[PDB]
């Protein structure tokens, strides 16, 4: 509609791409390394010239396959851009939990590019409404990945902190917190002075583990902004809270 | 110096420092019917449950005094039973107990492996197991649902495992419940659930409910786990639901989205499937009769050959009908070199 | 079956371990006839086996066997019955946990036995027998 | 930010525009703790089809093998936010794969404290520090008087994430670490362990001194599999549990066909009398009703114990197995030579796993099951 | 030995010699002639 000109080589190889693609739900080709051409911009329109989030789930992962072969990298941005093509209608049309291929394909699609599936798909998958149990279980996939180094872990630290919060945000961010990640206490505070911000069952358990793990990295303020937060017994498990609390005390 | 151990000495128990097992001047049963009526006479009647679980809390504060609390008793006249579960025994404590007991578990998520190889929550909950009489099944019921629900994965995994010597015979259709709206909520916890309940008392039709249930989430499975549950579903098969069942099953699985890895995984599957096919005869001719009677789409995949092949193998009475069947196909321009 | 492919178990520590999971599991099953053979397999290990690594923990766990089988005791009359069979045969292999087997039956003797003098009928023997709906059945074989 | 006014600063704090006309940038690109100098002409317009990108002789270094990757970024990439982002990533991958550059040890916390810990220990216990104090071994004793080693490859932090564990024994070694365990706490654990182990050591030195162990030669600690020579000619491979070393091991026999039945029947009838308050010599014996010889190296020293197809004793590991069933060749062979001649005699027919056949010296029926 | 990460390295115990040369034996080991500091 803009009228963003693919570039002269895809445009003019996009039937033999769609053909290849129809060859996948059935070593990757020179006409799939044509990706190396593009913009994200041009690429972004090129992802919906294509039409991948149509391919089977299998053909999702044969692409995603074929696309692990792929030297070089696509780019941070046009991996990101592939991703949410590919995945992010699934992801949100899920009703229940995703197929073993979707969950290793974003999982293998991860291991390669980690943090641009990660950069691409964490953040308006919560954002969106209806965030249930289907897509926060794949969430917990990205954040417990073995994969997952220190850098890519904060990248996840880092992106989960710029979300309005709620349920969904915490049973993923435990699962980050989890791994004994480490945070500037400027990105802890931030996690403390939105984590202190209280009736869910989940938000107790989030609170919980960092009181026991990060008491280490917990000031005075910081404890103090807990015990405001425990005061309701609302929370089950005051008493382990503030058992973990007074363990600091 | 507090109520709770003033009652506990005059009612003939020797509360030790918390290192060795706690002596017993007293008869347990004589003891519990003892504090019984000591507790019932003694004025401020509803108020000295307060007090006493205050001076409980407030006593197990320290660890290693509940550990021993916790521990199996020492009889001087020579070991007995543990002194939570012999109090657990009365019924007007027994809520307070366990609301004490469940609030304070949480305590020992992170600090695993302390002294004795000792599993404190494994512990705790090893404590409700077999019980007289709970004064609320129910009350309890919701309690450890809050806690399945939250628990990390191993904790979660040991709990639930450790529902049946916990459970009486009645409150067992709302745990089916909530377990089944677990198990659509959470694909990790399907194997010991379903093990679970394989062990709890259900109606037949809430079996058959969860089981197309599983199934629908057939693909949405880990590969370690596909084995056992194909296992519990073909153990699980009635005589009725044989070719429905199969016909889903046969519809559902692929042998070819999971590919060392992929390949024993898979060989492990048919194993199962072997000894499944092997031990009950019915599977294979409704097996057949369920690629036999979808003639109709020429798209026909891997399974049916690799399954053809394998019930040659086995069961002897069906080859003839398996080459008759196998030639129908391959005429009929469905079966093919690729 | 578990008798004749015993000598399996005498010999392979990895079956007794593997069968034992069996057992507990099958314990609690919705089958009759899942309980009586579990039992039955549970008095075939004590009796057979000391070993089921110190030879401390071999004891708590045969302590922690025989403390299932004292639920067990409150099944219907024919567990109950196998187990008393067994109990005979556990103790004449396995002399070291004599005390907590006889206990084990005389506590549960007590429980219908009067210790009073001049009382004619020392034994009630009424409660042997539980009545639910004109199907009225024994439990506990005195 | 959305804008590259803010998203900018946000996202390369360390570039300065130096002109007025934001076309000359210098400065700084941040990657792994580590700053790396940089000055990056754009035209007059904001166009990267064309632009300039100079470096430090640091940063090039770093950037060979990647010159083809930056130039395609520069033409292909929309704006500078983007290029710049994408250029961090690739520094964080070129870093990244060549990590053996790395690994600096921090001189407040590292050197001071492993010495703390090691004094801690003992200085009866190291056997072995590295000079990049990287690696170290340490020592420890049995009840019996044994000597196990254990290394350690340590990083940059130490006491922050685990040290890499390295130790001989067969199962595997778990240790649970805490920034605040150390040394001693690693060191008991092993020290756990061993003692758990204790009878398996005794039972497997037990079997080296005490008997002819063949299939083996020099045996590590964590091998559990010990085949012992016995008569001559004919052999048993034992391979016991480790946790339960003393109970019986899956166990089976080498040998002649006519030498080997009569073992196995003993073997079947005696099994019942294998007790695991004895040890696994003292069970054997009296199971098997024989003795054992103490290595019979002096007397048949070249009697030619080898293939008799290669002439070879030791084939890669290989050692003379299989033999012939016949009283006056006895001939012992190996497997691959074996099947090797086997499989182009006419005379010989292949069953499963199976090949009959005629022993090359005495042309006798022979047995080789694969 | 592709050839290094880190180029960590002993001393020989000898002292501030410049000026080195080498030849090499292969007749036993390496051979070498320095010029000392002081002038030895
Ligand atoms: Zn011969
Ligand atoms: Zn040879």
């Amino acid at each position: 509609a803009e009228s963003l000109e693919l570039p002269k080589a895809i445009q003019d190889q996009l039937p033999r791409l769609q053909q290849l693609l129809k060859t996948l739900e059935e070593a990757p080709p020179v006409e799939l390394q044509l990706l190396h051409e593009c913009s994200p911009s041009q690429m972004d329109l090129l992802c919906a010239q294509l039409q991948l989030p149509q391919l089977s789930d299998l053909g999702l992962l044969r692409l995603c396959t074929w696309l692990l072969a792929l030297s070089p990298d696509l780019s941070l941005s046009n991996a990101t851009v592939l991703t949410r093509s590919l995945f992010l209608g699934r992801i949100l049309s899920l009703t229940s939990s995703a197929s073993r291929l979707l969950t290793t394909a974003l999982t293998s699609f991860c291991a390669k590019y980690t943090y641009p599936v990660c950069s691409a798909l964490l953040d308006p998958v919560l954002q969106a409404p209806g965030t249930g149990p289907a897509q926060t279980e794949l969430l917990c996939c990205l954040v417990k990945m073995e994969s997952l180094e220190p850098d890519a872990q904060v990248l996840m630290l880092g992106q989960i902190l710029e979300l309005p919060w709620k349920e969904e945000t915490f049973l993923v961010l435990q699962s980050l917190l989890e791994r004994q990640v480490e945070m500037t206490p400027e990105k802890f505070s931030v996690l403390m002075e939105k984590l202190c911000k209280t009736t869910s069952m989940a938000y107790a358990k989030l609170m919980l583990t960092v009181m026991t793990k990060y008491q280490a990295n917990i000031t005075e303020t910081q404890r103090l902004g807990l015990a405001m937060a425990l005061e309701p017994n609302t929370t089950f498990l005051r008493k382990s809270l503030k058992a973990a609390l007074k363990h600091l005390g | 110096d507090s109520i709770f151990v003033k009652l506990l000495k005059i009612s003939g128990i020797i509360l030790k420092t918390g290192e060795s097992q706690n002596q017993l001047a007293v008869d347990q049963i004589a003891f519990q019917k003892k504090l019984f009526q000591t507790l019932r006479r003694h004025p401020s009647y509803p108020k000295i449950i307060e007090e006493f679980v205050s001076g409980l809390e407030s006593y197990i504060e320290d660890e290693d005094s509940f550990r021993n609390c916790l521990l199996s008793c020492e009889r001087l006249q020579s070991y007995s039973k543990s002194l939570i579960k012999l109090l657990l025994g009365i019924d007007i404590l027994q809520p307070a107990i366990i609301k004490t007991l469940f609030e304070k578990l949480p305590e020992y998520f992170f600090e695993n492996k302390n002294s004795d190889e000792i599993n404190i929550p494994r512990l705790i909950v090893s404590q409700l197991k077999w019980l007289d009489r709970v004064v609320d099944g129910k009350d309890l019921t919701t309690k450890i649902m809050q806690l399945i629900s939250i628990a990390p994965e191993n904790l979660q995994h040991d709990i639930i495992t450790s529902l049946p010597e916990i459970l009486g015979d009645s409150q067992h259709a709302d745990v089916g419940k909530e377990l089944s709206d677990l198990l659509i909520e959470n694909t990790s916890l399907t194997v010991p659930i379903l093990d679970v309940l394989s062990s709890l008392r259900l109606d037949p039709n809430f079996l058959l409910k969860v089981r197309q249930l599983v199934m629908d989430k057939l693909s949405s499975i880990r590969l370690e786990d596909l084995p056992v549950i194909i296992k519990f579903i073909l153990h699980s098969v009635t005589a009725m639901d044989t070719l429905e069942v199969i016909s889903e099953l046969r519809e559902k699985l692929d042998l070819q989205h999971c590919v060392s890895s992929g390949q024993s995984c898979i060989i492990l599957l048919f194993d199962v499937i072997k000894s499944a096919i092997r031990y009950e005869k019915t599977i294979s001719e409704a097996w057949i009769k369920a690629i036999e009677n979808t003639a109709s789409v020429s798209e026909h995949k891997v399974f049916d050959l690799v399954m053809l092949f394998i019930i040659y193998s086995t069961n002897t009475q069906t080859k003839k009908y398996i080459d008759r069947v196998l030639r129908n196909k391959i005429r009929s321009g469905c079966i093919q070199e690729q | 079956l578990l008798k004749a492919v015993q000598p399996l178990l005498k010999v392979s520590m990895s079956m007794r371990d593997c069968l034992i999971l069996v057992l507990r599991k099958a314990m609690f099953a919705n089958q009759l006839d899942a309980r009586k053979s579990a039992v039955a397999g549970f008095l075939l290990l004590l009796k057979n086996f000391k070993v089921l690594y110190n030879s401390v923990a071999n004891e708590t766990f045969c302590l922690e066997i025989m403390d299932s089988l004292r639920r067990c005791l409150s099944q219907q009359a024919d567990v109950r019955l196998m187990l008393y069979e067994g109990f005979y045969d556990v103790l004449r292999r396995n002399s070291q946990l004599a005390n907590s087997v006889m206990q084990t039956l005389l506590s549960q003797l007590k429980q219908f036995y009067e210790p009073k003098p001049d009382l004619l009928p020392p034994l009630k023997l009424e409660a042997c027998i539980l009545t639910q709906g004109d199907k009225i059945s024994l439990q506990e074989p005195l | 930010m959305a804008v590259t006014e803010a998203s900018l600063l946000r996202q390369c704090p360390l570039l300065l525009p130096q002109n007025r006309s934001k076309t000359v940038y210098e400065g700084f690109i941040s990657a792994q703790g580590r700053d790396f100098h940089l000055r990056i002409v754009l035209p007059e317009d904001l166009q990267l089809k064309n632009a300039r990108l100079l470096c430090s002789w640091q940063l090039r270094t770093i950037l060979s093998g990647y010159h083809r990757i930056v130039q395609q970024r520069m033409q292909h990439s929309p704006d500078l936010m983007s290029f710049m982002m994408e250029l961090k990533m690739l520094l964080e991958v070129a870093l990244k794969n060549r990590q053996e550059l790395y690994a600096l040890p921090p001189p407040p916390q590292f050197y001071s404290s492993l010495i703390e810990e090691i004094g801690t220990l003992g200085w009866d216990k190291l056997v072995y520090a590295d000079t990049c104090f990287s690696t170290i071994k340490l020592k420890a004793e049995d009840a019996s008087g044994r000597e196990h080693l254990i290394t350690l490859k340590l990083k940059a932090k130490y006491p922050a994430e685990s040290p890499d564990y390295f130790v001989d024994f067969p199962v595997p070694f778990c240790a649970s670490w805490t920034p605040q365990s150390s040394l001693i706490s690693i060191y008991s654990q092993f020290l756990a362990a061993i003692e758990s182990l204790k009878a398996f050591w005794d039972v497997m030195d037990e079997i080296d001194e005490k008997t002819w162990v063949l299939e083996p030669e020099k045996p590590p600690r964590s091998a559990t599999a010990r085949r012992i020579a016995l008569g001559n000619n004919v052999s048993i491979n034992i391979e016991v549990d480790p946790r339960h070393p003393t109970m019986l091991p899956e166990c089976f026999f080498l040998g002649a066909d006519h030498v080997v039945k009569p073992l196995g029947i003993k073997l079947s009838r005696n099994i019942h009398l294998w007790d695991p308050e004895n040890s696994v010599l003292q069970n054997l014996k009296d199971v098997l009703e024989i003795d054992f010889p103490a290595r019979a190296i002096l007397e048949k020293s070249d009697f030619t114990m080898d293939c008799g197809i290669c002439y070879a004793y030791q084939l890669d590991g290989t050692i003379p197995d299989q033999v012939c069933d016949n009283s006056q060749c006895g001939q012992p062979f190996h497997q691959i030579c074996l099947y090797e001649w086997l499989r182009g005699l006419l005379t010989s027919r292949q069953s499963f796993n199976i090949i009959f056949g005629e022993c090359p010296y005495c042309s006798k029926p022979i047995t080789l099951k694969m | 030995r592709p050839e290094e990460g880190p180029g960590g390295l002993p001393p020989m115990l000898c002292p501030a010699s410049l000026n080195i040369c080498s030849v090499v034996s292969l007749s036993g080991g390496t051979k070498l002639l320095a010029l000392s500091a002081k002038g030895r």
